[PDB]
């Protein structure tokens, strides 16, 4: 890690709001969609 | 009224014997041809790949 960085590394999170429901949602439609190809 | 009755007596036993034999066949072929069907279906670990690969990680 030799090198001073120019940034401190920070946590990603900028979606501060993703609902649980939407991305279990969008799981079970890719699922679906996997499942009936 | 006498000889046709007794061949027919006669006849009896090995009809019924044989018809018993030919229903055994029957339910023997019936049982012989029972097979479990065993069904495969998408495994759920490529969805989550799937599910990964959608969200850009």
């Amino acid at each position: 890690i030799s090198g001073v960085s120019p940034l401190l590394y920070f946590p990603p999170t900028t979606t501060s709001t993703t609902n649980r429901e939407d991305q279990i949602n969008k799981n079970t439609n890719i699922a679906i969609q996997m499942i009936k190809r | 009224d006498i000889m046709v009755p007794s061949f027919v007596y006669n006849k009896l036993p090995v009809i019924h014997f044989l018809q018993e034999k030919r229903a055994e066949q029957k339910l023997r072929r019936v049982l012989d041809e029972t097979y479990t069907e065993w069904t495969e279906e998408l495994d759920q670990a490529h969805v989550t790949d799937a599910i990964t690969r959608s969200l850009n990680i």
